[PDB]
């Protein structure tokens, strides 16, 4: 609700008390910084793979 | 009568030519259609 002196998150963040303790996995920490690969993955349907 | 039979021969010729052309054009059209629907372009 308040934290004087700096910026912080201001939304409500669902969390979990589980076997190891408090756990918060905020959705605001998800970015769009992935890495891309050039291989391909076979489907197990050789006909479908031929469509690409 | 000879002139008549020569005319008939020419008619036979023209008919065979037309049939051959029709066979050819159907094969070309079938190949075109099977191209525009095939997955070759991705091999």
């Amino acid at each position: 609700v308040k934290y004087r002196g700096t910026a912080h998150g201001t939304n409500e963040y669902p969390f979990l008390i589980d076997t190891d303790g408090f756990s918060v996995l905020p959705v605001s920490a998800l970015g769009l910084l992935h890495q891309v690969h050039e291989e391909r993955i076979a489907s197990g349907v050789p006909d479908l793979d031929a469509m690409m | 009568l000879e002139a008549e039979l020569q005319a008939e021969e020419i008619a036979l010729k023209a008919l065979v030519e037309s049939e051959s052309a029709h066979e050819r054009q159907r094969l070309a059209d079938a190949d075109t259609l099977a191209r525009s629907r095939g997955n070759e372009r991705f091999a």
